[PDB]
RNA sequence: GGACUCGGUGAAAUUGAAUUGGCUGUAAAGAUGCGGCCUACCCGUAGCAGGACGAAAAGACCCCGUGGAGCUUUACUAUA
RNA sequence: AAGCGAGUUGUCUGGUAGGGGAGCGUUCAGUCCGCGGAGAAGCCAUACCGGAAGGAGUGGUGGAGCCGACUGAAGUGCGGAUGCCGGCAUGAGUAACGAUAAAAGAAGUGAGAAUCUUCUUCGCCGUAAGGACAAGGGUUCCUGGGGAAGGGUCGUCCGCCC
RNA sequence: GUCCGGGAGUGAGGCUGCGAGAGCUAACUUCCGUAGCCGAGAGGGAAACAACCCAGACCAUCAGCUAAGGUCCCUAAAUGA
RNA sequence: UUUAGGAGUGAAAAGCUAACCGAACCUGGAGAUAGCUAGUUCUCCCCGAAAUGUAUUGAGGUACAGCCUCGGAUGUUGACC
RNA sequence: AGCGCAUAGUACCGUGAGGGAAAGGUGAAAAGAACCCCGGGAGGGGAGUGAAAGAGAACCUGAAACCGUGGACUUACAAGCAGUCAUGGCACCUUAUGCGUGUUAUGGCGUGCCUAUUGAAGCAUGAGCCGGCGACUUAGACCUGACGUGCGAGCUUAAGU
C-alpha cells in the first residue's frame, strides 16, 4: 500500500539516490573469477572477511577488497547502515566495455582474443538483523 | 550541447529592452515578468520566477561563497505577455510612421509603448 | 485405493531352507517373495524385496547326465581365450559363487534387480555364522 | 631483401603522378575517371 | 596442422563438479601465542611479533 | 629448459546434443543411447593413444559433366 | 439481404510432386463518433475459447499514442541457406611471457615496492647487438608531468597522453 | 461403361511368392513380368529390426472381445487332462 | 631504368611479372551459365504415383501415355457370378 | 534498415590503379551537479538539482544462449543423448470441498531435427547461440482457364480539350 497512482511521481517525488553503491567497474579478472573471492565472504565483513581476503596468498585484495569497502568510504554518512551492522545479501556480476588490441600469433587466417572485463558490484543497504 | 532553450518556438516574438509583464504555464503564476535582454537565435530567459540552488565551488579565485539565487534553467516566452491590463486582444500592429525598430501602436485595446 | 512403500516398515519374510536342493522350483522360487509372496501391498515401480535368508544348499546338484555343462560365458567383448565355461564339478571351488545366480532371469529390467543382490550374499555353511545377519530365523519349510 | 616496391616515387609524378595524363590524351579521361566520372575524391593526394 | 579440433563442447552440466576436487582447503585453525591473533602455519605475528619471546617489530 | 606451488594475460581450427562402460549380436552388417547380459562410490588433475568412421578444402587419383584453361598433330577451319 | 443442416449410412482413409478450401497478424490505405493518464502502445507471467496458428483474464513496467470491423495493397512469418556481420562463446585457466646472452643489495620515492633512481661488486657483445652517412618512419630528444588503454604481469619508466 | 481440359511426379528402387536368363540353380548381383509390401501410416508375433501370420485407425474413457502370439518367472495368460 | 600481359625474363622448369600465372592485378563486359547442388519462411480440411514403353550425340537429363485432383459428361454401355 | 556518407567513404587494404568501415537517439531543458569518506585515480556516499534521474555526464523501454546468488524439493550406488505418462516423494492450500499448484527415486520402454536420400534412428550430411536477410516474381492487349459483371450483334490505343 505504498504507491501506485500518480505516475509522474517516482519521477519527480523520490528523494536520495540508490543507497548502498561502490563498484568500480573494469575489474580487469573475468565475470568467473570474481565471485571466486565473494563466494567465500559469506560472512562478517572486514571482520572475517578480510585477512579471509587480505592475507590470501596472492593478489586479490586490491581493487577486490579495497573497492570493497568503497562502499563503506560512502557509507561513511553518505549512504545508510551502521558499522556494528552490514549484511551483502548475496553476490552477482557481469562484463563491460573492452578495447580490440591484440598481438599477431602465427599460422591461420587471423588471431582474434579480447582483453576482456568484468563489473565488481559491491553494495551495501537493504538489512536484516539488528 | 543541453537541449533546453525552446528555440523551437520560432524567433517572432518582438519582445525587447524594458517591459512590464505577468505569467503563466505554471509552476508559479506568482511573478511579474520584467526588465531583461532576451537572446534572439536561441533565448535565454529566467526572470525571479525560479529560484534555483546551484552552488559554485570556492577555489582561491575570488568566488569563495557559494549563492543560491540568478541561474540558468530554461522556459522561454509563451506564458503572459503584453496587455497593461492582463489578458485579451494582441499587440502586432503598426503605425504607418515607418522606425520598425521599435513601432509603437498595438490592437483596439492596444498601447503604444 | 493403490499400494504404497513403507520404505522398510512393513515386511516379514520367512528364512529360506536349503533343506535339500530340489530340481524344479529352484531358480524359480527365487521369486514367491521378492516380486511378491501373498503380496501385502505390494507396490509395483521401485524395488521391493525381503530378507531371503538362504542357507547351506550346498547340497546342490545341478540335473544329471547334463550336470558339468551349462551357459556359463563371462562376458567382457573378446572371444580368443575368455569366456570360461568351466563345467560344474571343475568350477566346484565355488559352488556359492553362483547358483544364487539363478535370479539372472528375474529382475524387472533396469534397477531393481540390480540391488536385490543383497539379500543373496554367499551362505552354504549350515547355519553357524548367522553373525551374517541375525535377525530373522523363522523358517517354514518349502512346498 | 627486395620486396616488391619500396620507396622512391619518380614513376608517379612525371608520368603517373597528378599532372601526367595529358602527355597520353587518353589517359586525361583516365585521370578523370574518378572525379569528373562517379563520385570519390582522387588517389594522388590521398 | 590442425589437431582433431573441438566440435563436441562442454558447456553446463559438468563444469559444476569442479569446485570440489580443490576449491581452497578452508582453514582458520590457530589465533596467535598471547596477543591478538594472526599466527599463520607455525608463524609470528607482525603484531607483538612473537611465538612466545622477542622477535619482528610493530 | 618445459610436465607440478603462485601473481596477470589465454586465442584460434571446430562444433546438434552427453546420466561419455563393455560384450556378443543386430542394423544400407565399423553400434557406446538398439537388442539380451554383466558391471562401477561420485569428482579433480598428471600422463597415454584404440576411440568418435580424428580435424582442414564438399578427393583436386578416377568416372560421370553435350565444364574451363593449357600444348601439340596434316584433327574441320580462319588467319598476319 | 453473402446459403445453411441436425435426424441417418457408407466414406470421414495416414499421406510424399499436386487438386478444391480456412485462416492468426503486422505494415499501407477508407470511414475515425474513436480506444488511453484510473495512462494504452514496449514488455513479463496466471488451468477461457479456438481445426492448428492463435484470440482471452491482470498486474508488472513503461512512456507517449494506438489500432478496429466491411476492404485492397506489402520485401506477410523456417532456429535452422556448413551463410554474412554484431555480440556472447567454449578449447580453460591449462601450452605459453619470446631466441636460457647470470645477478644480489644499500639507498631515493611513496600507495605498498622484485625488475626506476645515487651507486661497489657480475657477466654477454664489443668486425658488435658501437658512433656517423643511405631509405624509411615524421615526431623521435627534452622541461617534465596522470594510469583510462596500450608496452601479451603489472608497475610511481614510454619515445602513451599535455 | 462414358471423353476435353490448368496443372504432377521424377525415371535411377527392395523383398517373399511365380520361373527362367549370365550362374560351382550361388549372390538384400544382375533381366523380366505377375500380388503384396517399404519410396507415402503405428503394433502384437518376430529378442528390438521395410515386404512374414493377424490387423491399417475422427479426438477423447485406467469399458468388452476376437487373430497372431502365449498359458513358470524378469513384464499378461491352466507345469489342466 | 626501358622491357608488359597474351609480351618480356629466362641456366629450359613449361620456371616468373610483385607471396598460385597451364597466359598479372584492379575498374569495367554478364550473375560463365548451369539439366550440378544448399536452401527457397506461420498453422491446414477431403483425394493421390511412376525407376514400366516409345525418344534422344539420350541416359540418376528431359517428352509423353496408362498412372492424381477438379468443370462438363457418358439416361443403361459396368465389373462378379 | 536506406547509397557506402542522417556530418567518416577516419585510420586506411597496399605491390598498383583500386576495395572500405562500424557507428545514430538524455528529458521540452541539462539544470550534465557546491558540500565530509576508501582511494593514486578511475568508481562508489551524503543532498539539491531532477514534475518523473530503476534518463543518469559512452544516457529510452530493454526480451536472450553464455553468464550472478540463494532458496521450498530430490540426488552418487545409479547407469543411456532425450522422451511422455506412470504410485510415491518436499512444498501450496489467488474457492475444509482426502481436491491441486513448484516436482522426483524410479517404470514401458522408447534413438534426435533438418533434409540431396528406394533406402536408417544413425556414424549420411547441415547445425554453439542469439538478431535480420529468407527468392519463379515484377512491366509486358506475352496466352489458355474458375467466378462476378458488360453487353448478344461485342469490346477499344494514341492524349486533344
Amino acid at each position: 500500500e505504498q504507491t501506485f497512482r500518480n505516475k509522474k511521481q517516482r519521477k519527480q517525488q523520490v528523494k536520495l539516490r540508490k543507497p548502498g553503491f561502490a563498484v568500480a567497474k573494469y575489474v580487469r579478472m573475468s565475470p568467473r573469477k570474481v565471485r571466486l573471492v565473494v563466494d567465500v565472504i559469506r560472512g562478517k565483513s572486514v571482520q572475517d572477511a578480510e585477512d579471509l581476503l587480505r592475507f590470501i596468498p596472492r593478489s586479490a585484495s586490491e581493487p577486490v577488497a579495497k573497492v570493497l569497502n568503497s562502499a563503506k568510504a560512502n557509507a561513511l554518512h553518505n549512504d545508510e547502515m551502521l558499522e556494528d551492522r552490514l549484511f551483502v545479501k548475496e553476490a552477482y556480476v557481469d562484463a563491460g566495455p573492452t578495447l580490440k588490441r591484440l598481438i599477431p600469433r602465427a599460422r591461420g587466417s587471423a588471431n582474434i582474443i579480447k582483453k576482456r572485463t568484468s563489473h565488481i558490484t559491491i553494495i551495501v543497504a537493504e538489512k536484516g538483523n539488528k | 550541447p543541453r537541449p533546453s532553450a525552446g528555440s523551437h518556438h520560432n524567433d517572432k516574438l518582438h519582445f525587447k529592452k524594458g517591459d512590464t509583464v505577468i505569467v503563466l504555464s505554471g509552476k508559479h503564476k506568482g511573478q511579474t515578468g520584467k526588465v531583461l535582454l532576451a537572446l534572439p537565435r536561441d533565448q535565454k530567459v529566467v526572470v525571479e520566477g525560479v529560484n534555483v540552488i546551484t552552488k559554485n565551488v570556492k577555489p582561491s579565485m575570488t568566488n569563495p561563497q557559494g549563492g543560491q539565487e540568478q541561474r540558468e534553467l530554461a522556459l522561454h516566452a509563451s506564458k503572459v505577455a503584453l496587455v497593461d491590463p492582463e489578458t485579451g486582444k494582441a499587440t502586432r500592429v503598426r503605425k504607418q510612421i515607418v522606425d520598425g525598430k521599435k513601432v509603437r501602436v498595438a490592437v483596439a485595446s492596444g498601447k503604444t509603448i | 485405493v493403490k499400494t504404497y512403500i513403507p520404505k522398510n516398515d512393513e515386511q516379514n519374510w520367512v528364512v529360506v531352507d536349503a533343506s535339500g536342493v530340489p530340481l524344479g522350483r529352484l531358480a524359480t522360487l527365487i521369486a514367491s517373495r521378492i516380486r511378491g509372496k501373498h503380496r501385502p501391498d505390494f507396490t509395483p515401480n521401485m524395488i521391493q524385496g525381503d530378507f531371503v535368508v538362504v542357507i547351506n544348499a550346498a547340497q546342490v546338484a545341478l540335473t544329471g547326465k547334463k550336470l558339468d555343462d551349462k551357459v556359463y560365458t563371462r562376458y567382457t567383448g573378446y572371444q580368443g581365450g575368455l569366456k570360461t565355461e568351466t563345467a560344474r564339478e571343475a568350477l566346484s571351488k565355488h559352488p556359492e559363487r553362483v547358483i544364487e545366480h539363478a535370479v539372472f532371469g528375474m529382475l524387472p529390467k533396469g534397477r531393481q534387480g540390480r540391488a536385490m543382490h543383497t539379500r543373496l550374499k554367499v551362505y552354504a555353511g549350515e547355519t553357524h555364522p548367522h553373525s551374517a545377519q541375525k535377525p530373522q530365523v523363522l523358517k517354514t519349510q518349502p512346498l | 631483401m627486395k620486396r616488391t616496391y619500396q620507396p622512391n616515387n619518380r614513376k608517379r609524378a612525371k608520368t603517373h603522378g597528378f599532372r601526367a595524363r595529358m602527355k597520353t590524351k587518353s589517359g586525361r579521361n583516365i585521370l578523370a575517371r574518378r572525379r569528373a566520372k562517379g563520385r570519390h575524391q582522387l588517389t594522388v593526394s590521398d | 596442422a590442425k589437431h582433431p579440433v573441438p566440435k563436441k563442447k562442454t558447456s553446463k552440466s559438468k563444469r559444476d563438479m569442479r569446485r570440489s576436487h580443490h576449491a581452497l582447503t578452508a582453514p582458520n585453525l590457530t589465533e596467535c601465542p598471547q596477543c591478538h591473533g594472526k599466527k599463520l602455519s607455525h608463524h609470528i605475528c607482525p603484531n607483538c611479533g612473537y611465538y612466545d619471546g622477542r622477535q619482528v617489530l610493530a
